[PDB]
């Protein structure tokens, strides 16, 4: 009945919410104690695995924090359905082939499904540089046209969220996307990663309205279908998925009665004006700092949405 | 945080079904250390079969993954939204899962004998989530089909209803059903109530959406979308009543908006569950709580 | 059994399953080894994986 | 040098045995078999060993060369996996048959 006080003297202590410091130059040994976190990726020694304390159960502890540790999904494409020069911070989003036993999963990048779209029918021309013929890409999915035509595209595709590492394989690529978790690479210097989204499919929704400011301003993907051959865009928006919905109407009005005045919807299934799915969360402050992005021969605008907390959810419709 | 659960309670056979499906979820009754048989899974509202109330049951406590049987134990871990779990496809409706796909938790449709351990222990079905909506789909209009021939032999017919029904599809895979095909009237069977609060809100969605219109056009532009989108519709379901007693009509009015938003609610099919690498070598799943 | 007025050449390709003969000069590459690094990928609560 | 062709069916450029067989080969067909005279017909790989000899071995070498055919299964598939088949062939360089 002492060893339960030495099991509650090893169960107590939560992390250090308050400290009383004192001065800032003495640096001491309590406040390295608060704001030391410990890490993932160490040398391969007993002690040094010892000190880095991976082998605790659960949260790293050396023999919770709200802090969460992130998922890893893992994919395999073939090569030519991906570029090796894709950013490292990008969303990906999963096309769900028709074969039963499949194996190998069909991933597109906005870059890469902008082709989808144009081919059919700045921005395009890297899309077209990129990925250099729509007919690699144009297989994957076996029916797209079809599938347009009865406006079932967006049910099929699941975002899985943004990219972290391509180990560049020679036939099949093995990329590993984040589905759920605090994005950030699995590199020996572990380097930051902040989740790119080319800029003209990027339209802001804050300042598209041009007091409450929340923490979390949540980025919001919307596949929407137009006359003109379907369009992803991106939204980031400081708002519930309540107010998202009816200011997403109001956003897309023009776009509704455009298709509306074209194609008249002789069937029953046109009438689905697309989805929208919360890609998750970030820093409502530091949020979107713009950035370049070079191929070999040109560069695109680029937003960078930085430290990202991806999340993804199931679609739901615009109408 | 601690997260084991230690319920107290078998024999050989029992040990041999229980192990079975030793990767299998069911809900509890209570985030407590040691319960008792009656607090496990489904127990105590499926032995009148209805589904509402299920689901209700089943969004109301929490789930659990199960793992380890003893003779007299059962080691299960309850599933927390913080982190993530490991959880198997080991139900006797084999639904094939895939990578990246949303897992959902229905109650089970699918007869009492075969998701269930006979000791008593009823697990829930598990099953992604565009097979679920669709075989939501699939047993409704078998419902209301099976209750129409069984009124009026006239109007359907009952292999009409079985080359479009008793199939599911997804990704290729072709499944099949067992479908009840004696239900019996008069309620008695299960999803007897959904398809009952279905036709009420199909059927006062006119004297709903005729009154929204009319009474939402008087204030003449905050849009043009209302009047825009009065062409669509058909002139049929236009012309209906235009009066009725308020009393009447805001009664029918206030039943057709709660009937719709349980409806609406059930619809989405309740706790979501996200996958994200599975593994049909080995039948698992890496899974979290959403 | 006769002979349609077009000929045909049929083509093929065959497998040798060879056991070839890597050979390579002393000294040819200088390879460069790094520490060996450990990382935790996916934590759930059965068995972490490393 | 005293003839073109040995057989105008083949060696034309809109010819049977071309536009049978020389569409751009991808990796990602749904029907996906191998037809084995892909190597002789492809006017891009015809046109990929268009650089000097050199950087062609380096080239041939360095990757798995050009239309490969799997192993150990019933009928011969193209190549899809990639990781665990490795195999050279000078057909893919010297574009000849015996």
């Amino acid at each position: 009945r002492r060893r339960l006080q030495r099991r509650i003297a090893g169960l107590l202590p939560p992390p250090a919410r308050r400290l009383n410091i004192s001065r800032g130059s003495e640096f001491t040994r309590d406040v390295r104690g608060l704001v030391e976190e410990h890490a993932q990726a160490s040398s391969l020694s007993a002690a040094a695995v010892w000190r880095a304390g991976l082998l605790a159960p659960g949260e790293v502890a050396v023999a919770w924090s709200g802090w969460r540790p992130p998922v890893f999904g893992d994919f395999l494409i073939h090569a030519s359905s991906f570029n090796n020069a894709e950013a490292t911070g990008t969303p990906l989003f999963q096309f769900k082939q028709s074969d039963p036993f499949s194996g190998v999963d069909a991933v597109f990048t906005p870059l890469s499904l902008f082709i989808l779209m144009n081919h059919g029918r700045g921005l395009t021309r890297m899309a077209n540089l990129l990925y250099d013929s729509p007919a690699t890409l144009a297989d994957l999915v076996p029916d797209f046209g079809r599938l347009v035509a009865d406006r079932r595209f967006h049910n099929f595709i699941t975002p899985v969220g943004p990219l972290v590492e391509n180990i560049k394989s020679t036939y099949l690529n093995k990329i590993t996307t984040v589905v759920h978790g605090p994005v950030v690479s699995k590199a020996i210097p572990r380097s930051t990663v902040k989740v790119t989204v080319p800029q003209e499919a990027f339209v802001d929704l804050d300042a598209w309205l041009s007091q409450p400011c929340p923490a979390d301003a949540r980025l919001y993907v919307a596949l929407t279908y137009e006359e003109a051959g379907p369009r992803f865009t991106f939204f980031q928006s400081s708002r519930g998925h309540c107010q998202i919905m009816n200011i997403l109407r109001i956003y897309y009005s023009p776009s509704i009665m455009h298709r509306y005045a074209v194609v008249q919807p002789l069937h029953i299934e046109e009438l689905t004006f697309g989805a929208v799915a919360c890609l998750g969360t970030f820093s409502a402050t530091d949020g979107w700092r713009r950035s370049a992005f070079n191929y070999r021969g040109s560069s695109l605008p680029v937003v960078e949405i930085d430290s990202f907390y991806s999340n993804v959810s199931d679609w739901e419709v615009i109408l | 945080m601690d997260l084991k659960v230690v319920v107290s309670l078998l024999y050989t056979d029992e040990i041999a079904k229980m192990q079975q499906r030793i990767g299998c979820i069911l809900p509890l009754a209570s985030t407590h250390g040691t319960q008792n048989v009656q607090g496990l899974g489904l127990g105590q509202v499926y032995s009148v079969p209805d589904y509402v109330s299920m689901y209700n049951y089943l969004s109301d406590c929490t789930l659990a993954v199960l793992d380890e049987v003893s003779v007299d134990s059962l080691i299960l871990t309850k599933i927390v939204p913080g982190q993530t779990y490991a959880i198997k496809n080991k139900y006797q409706p084999f639904f094939q899962w895939h990578g990246t796909g949303s897992l959902s938790v229905m109650p089970p449709v699918f007869g009492r004998e075969h998701a269930t351990v006979k000791l008593d222990i009823v697990f829930p079905m598990v099953l992604p989530t565009p097979i679920a909506e669709e075989v939501l789909q699939k047993i409704l209009l078998f419902n209301v089909y099976s209750r129409v021939v069984m009124q009026a032999p006239g109007n359907a017919d009952m292999l009409d209803v079985h080359m479009h029904l008793g199939s599911v599809s997804y990704l290729g895979h072709h499944y099949e059903l067992a479908l009840p095909e004696v239900p019996g009237p008069l309620g008695l069977a299960l999803l007897d109530n959904l398809s009952l609060y279905f036709c009420i809100m199909v059927t006062l969605l006119p004297r709903a959406s005729m009154r929204l219109v009319r009474g939402l056009i008087r204030h003449e532009h905050h849009d043009l979308l209302n009047l825009f989108q009065e062409m669509v519709p058909d002139e049929i379901a236009r012309i209906d009543l235009d009066d009725l007693s308020v009393a009447d009509d805001l009664s029918r009015m206030r039943v057709m908006m709660t009937y719709l938003q349980s409806l609406a609610s059930l619809f989405n099919l309740g706790p979501r569950l996200a996958t994200a690498a599975y593994s049909q070598e080995t039948l698992t799943a890496t899974c979290w709580l959403r | 059994k006769i002979h349609p007025g077009v000929a045909m050449t049929v083509v093929r390709t065959d497998e040798i399953l060879s056991e070839n003969i890597l050979f390579s000069s002393r000294a040819s590459t200088s390879m460069f080894i790094g520490t060996p690094n450990v990382s935790r990928r996916e934590a759930r609560v059965d068995a972490v994986t490393f | 040098e005293y003839r073109s062709t040995v057989n105008p069916w083949a060696s034309q450029l809109g010819s049977l045995g071309d536009i049978m067989y020389n569409s751009s080969y991808r990796q990602t067909a749904v029907p996906g078999l191998y037809s084995p005279c892909r190597a002789f017909f492809n006017k891009e790989e015809l046109l990929r060993n268009n650089r000097g000899l050199y950087n062609m071995v380096n080239e041939y070498s360095q990757r798995l060369g050009g239309h490969p055919a799997t192993s150990n299964t019933e009928v011969q598939f193209v190549v899809i996996a990639g990781t665990d088949v490795f195999l050279e062939q000078p057909c893919s360089f010297l574009q000849e048959a015996f």
